RNA sequence: UAAAAAAA
RNA sequence: UUUUUUUU
């Protein structure tokens, strides 16, 4: 339940951004895929009032009602990479549920460019959750899946194709050099 | 197949058409990703610069459909030889459109449109783009009950029947349905310079 | 005052 | 979302 404009307003993030200065917020998009009966659920979480979308989505999965029998391959396409503390909350919530396997794909490597958020997401890609930045498909996946692809179109048909490619080309090599 | 059909490929298209006796030609170049189901195309009118709606030409641009790995991609395997396809579109007000096309990328199209009413939504340009239409596939045949949006409300319906035949025999797949969405990304006032975007993905029936 | 690119 | 460097 997103807007086509909001997609590029929050997911598209270049090295030097657009004409308005830093009008950017954090979003998360959880795609829970129960493969038992092929019963998928989807949802977006804005960075709410002093509770990062990771914690909000954790509490959503908590208070929604889980099924301890089967395993879930949950993908999560988020705009801005999670910070240090919520990443550790995420890995502690994932260690308590062995029936969960999570993939994290971010659009931009959001952090305070200090030390804590460097290894805060290095434990994920090395212990439980393969964390890589978005490329072409995961954007194209999150584009029509989460953001409503209904009748109207807010003049963003393929403008992302070049911006998604720039973001991939730069930040994916950045994240690979970080993981290495 | 994957070694010759790279994840990014361009094409050139030449179309000769005649609508209600008005002859024209269109030259275009495009680019996209065949395995991800996205493509964009830029067209230019070279003759007759069009007295009719451009939307009747958009559904004619199919080798860029995303197929799962466990589903044989019938259209991709036809290359490098290519394929052909012939389409008949009968509009509800008597308009008829017959299209033939060869794909080898090099596309050669021959189009003939006849019996369009002078006060109909096609010749009067009262259309607002095509609605989403799920085409069920089962040579390969495809039938569409397509709906064209009207400016004043309602829909403008048409029956489309297309036959796709590959130049080389390959394994035919089972029953499936393809979700397709086409968008006009940019156009001038007289629709002489048009860019189009297409997304297509197959699903089990 | 615009914009291309790279490092932590 | 904060720094450092090169070029037009
Ligand atoms: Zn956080």
């Amino acid at each position: 339940l997103l807007t086509a404009e909001t997609f590029r307003l929050q997911f598209n993030n270049k090295r030097r951004l657009r004409r308005p200065y830093y009008p950017r917020k954090a979003l998360l998009c959880y795609q829970l895929t129960p493969q038992n009966g092929s019963t998928p659920t989807r949802g977006y979480f804005e960075n709410k009032k002093e509770c990062h979308a990771a914690i909000c989505f954790i509490n959503e999965i908590k208070s929604m009602g889980l099924d301890e029998t089967q395993c879930y391959q949950v993908t999560c396409y988020l705009t801005w990479s999670p910070c240090s503390s919520c990443a550790w909350e995420l890995v502690d919530f994932i260690k308590a549920h062995d029936h969960l396997n999570l993939r994290i794909f971010a659009s931009r490597l959001y952090y305070h460019w200090c030390k804590p958020q460097q290894d805060g997401l290095r434990l994920l890609c090395g212990s439980q959750v393969p964390v890589e930045v978005m490329g072409f498909p995961e954007f194209a996946d999150c584009w029509e899946n989460f953001v409503d692809h209904e009748k109207p179109l807010s003049f963003n048909p393929y403008k992302m194709l070049e911006e998604l490619d720039k973001n991939s080309r730069a930040i994916k090599r950045r994240l690979d050099r970080i993981k290495q | 197949n994957m070694a010759i059909i790279k994840e990014f490929m361009r094409f050139k298209v030449h179309m000769e058409g005649s609508v209600n006796g008005h002859e024209f030609e269109i030259e275009g170049e495009g680019e996209g990703r065949p395995y991800e189901g996205t493509q964009t195309a830029k067209l230019k009118v070279t003759k007759g610069g069009l007295p009719f709606a451009w939307d009747i030409l958009s559904p004619q641009f199919k080798a860029y459909v995303k197929h799962p790995a466990d589903i044989p991609d019938y259209l991709k395997l036809s290359f490098p030889e290519g394929f052909k396809w012939e389409r008949v579109m009968n509009f509800e007000d008597g308009g008829v459109v017959t299209v033939t096309q060869d794909s080898s990328f090099i596309y050669k199209v021959k189009l003939r449109g006849t019996n369009f009413p002078s006060d109909g939504p096609v010749m009067q340009k009262k259309t607002m783009g095509w609605e989403a239409s799920s085409e069920r596939m089962y040579a390969l045949k495809g039938e569409i009950k397509q709906r064209l949006k009207l400016k004043d409300g309602g829909h403008y319906d048409a029956e489309v029947k297309t036959t796709y035949k590959a130049k080389k025999p390959v394994q035919l797949p089972g029953a499936y349905n393809v979700n397709i969405k086409l968008d006009i990304t940019s156009h001038n006032e007289d629709y002489t310079i048009v860019e189009q975007y297409e997304r297509a993905e197959g699903r089990h029936s």
